[PDB]
């Protein structure tokens, strides 16, 4: 996955 | 502000590194989440996904150029770099340098575009155009000039020095050298009679020619 | 990769229509923390990228409230309930959750007029570059709707595929038309053992081709 945050 | 700027050197050659830098203001990389990257759309294409960098040195890549890319950044100096080895012609587009964080209050997008660099990527040297008239055949009229084989980018284009807007269509050009193309409609009473004639500057080769277009006769 | 097939690639529309663009992933777009990073941008001739749309339906600040997104796992679309002017562009999806990040190739929303036949043209070879030893022949289709037109080149009777260019213009600020430029370019050998030329479009306004043709020792 691309680098994203939740 | 945000703002970003992407600087280029405009054309280079096949096997040669492209370079190219971004310098952004209004946030800094430094900050927690927050990353920059580049896109690229070649001439009338699609936009291509090539690379983005994280505040924390973690690096993203296309596969496809993988093999080609790194990019890197200098926080202190508020920049963002990308090189690209053994171009080719392919590589020839428009460059973006694009703002994309990780975290939603950053703004998790591509929100934040600059102007974009026009990179070329040609083996030519400099070459002056072959103007041509182009009359019509035997038996409203349309006059046309055929402009070949130039390098590079651009060439003006004029019917009678400006003094023919209506019914002009000229066209972009197209590739290592470049071809154009440009048509005029005039009432059939108007031409022969009435000179017609076809201005072409190529600024970069000192390049300027005036071509009549002459009807054609018996001989 | 994931794919993102936008349909149609032309959009058509009269201002004050409502347009749709479907985009179709081909494999989920919800990252695995819980989100779909599906984006819409919109490209204006010779502007960069601005975005419209992100996670599926989120308008971004200053995107008027004519512009919505939809959709879920792998089937989005874009709605437009009154397309105004300054709507007219390029318009890409974009998923930003797998590596490599991918735009769809690009919608077109153009404007809609009545159909057009294209006044088509045929030039030979100048003197000038035949006296230079080149050999070129275009063709010039001017002002026809909609866009798309197969062009073909015929010598003596057999089809040329080899050493065309084509040159489209985008569609005219004006009157709405598309015009198009086709060259043959051969040697001049090529060109002096040959004698029938012509250009032959098939376009929806006929229902069979437009012929333009002349013959080399006549001219």
């Amino acid at each position: 996955e691309f680098r994203h945050e939740a | 502000q945000v703002t970003l700027k992407e600087s280029g050197p405009g054309i280079l050659k096949p096997s040669q590194t492209l370079s190219l830098t971004c310098s952004f203001s209004g946030f800094s990389l430094s900050t927690s989440g927050m990353g920059v990257g580049w896109i690229r759309q070649p001439s009338g294409k699609g936009l291509e996904w090539l690379a983005h960098i994280w505040w924390d040195d973690d690096r993203s890549y296309n596969p496809s150029l993988k093999s080609q890319l790194t990019i890197s950044k200098d926080a202190a100096r508020n920049q963002v770099f990308l090189r690209i080895t053994s171009v080719d012609t392919a590589d020839t587009a428009t460059y973006y340098c694009v703002r994309r964080a990780h975290t939603t209050v950053l703004g998790d997008w591509f929100a934040y575009w600059g102007q974009g660099t026009l990179v070329t990527v040609s083996a030519a040297k400099t070459t002056a155009p072959s103007v041509y008239p182009l009359a019509p055949v035997c038996g409203s009229v349309t006059l046309g000039c055929l402009v070949k084989g130039y390098f590079p980018e651009p060439v003006t284009l004029t019917w009678n020095s400006g003094s023919l807007s209506s019914g002009v269509h000229t066209f972009p050009a197209v590739l290592d050298l470049y071809t154009l193309s440009s048509s005029v409609t005039v009432t059939s009473s108007t031409w022969p009679s009435q000179s017609i004639t076809c201005n072409v500057a190529h600024p970069a080769s000192s390049t300027k020619v005036d071509k009549k277009i002459e009807p054609r006769g018996p001989t | 990769d994931v794919l993102m097939t936008q349909t149609p690639l032309s959009l058509p529309v009269s201002l004050g229509d409502q347009a749709s663009i479907s985009c179709r992933s081909s494999q989920s777009i919800v990252h695995s923390n819980g989100n779909t990073y599906l984006e819409w941008y919109l490209q204006k001739p010779g502007q960069s990228p601005k975005l419209l749309i992100y996670k599926v339906s989120n308008r971004f600040s200053g995107v008027p409230d004519r512009f919505s997104g939809s959709g879920s796992g792998t089937d989005f679309t874009l709605k437009i309930s009154r397309v105004e002017a300054e709507d007219l562009g390029v318009y890409y999806c974009f998923q930003g959750s797998h590596v490599p990040l991918t735009f769809g190739a690009g919608t077109k929303l153009e404007l809609k007029r009545a159909d057009a036949a294209p006044t088509v043209s045929i030039f030979p070879p100048s003197s000038e570059q035949l006296t230079s030893g080149g050999a070129s022949v275009v063709c010039f289709l001017n002002n026809f709707y909609p866009k798309d037109i197969n062009v073909k080149w015929k010598i003596d009777g057999s089809e040329r595929q080899n050493g065309v260019l084509n040159s489209w213009t985008d569609q005219d600020s004006k009157d709405s038309t598309y015009s198009m430029s086709s060259t043959l370019t051969l040697t001049k050998d090529e060109y002096e053992r040959h004698n029938s030329y012509t250009c032959e479009a098939t376009h929806k306004t006929s229902t069979s081709p437009i012929v333009k043709s002349f013959n080399r020792n006549e001219c």
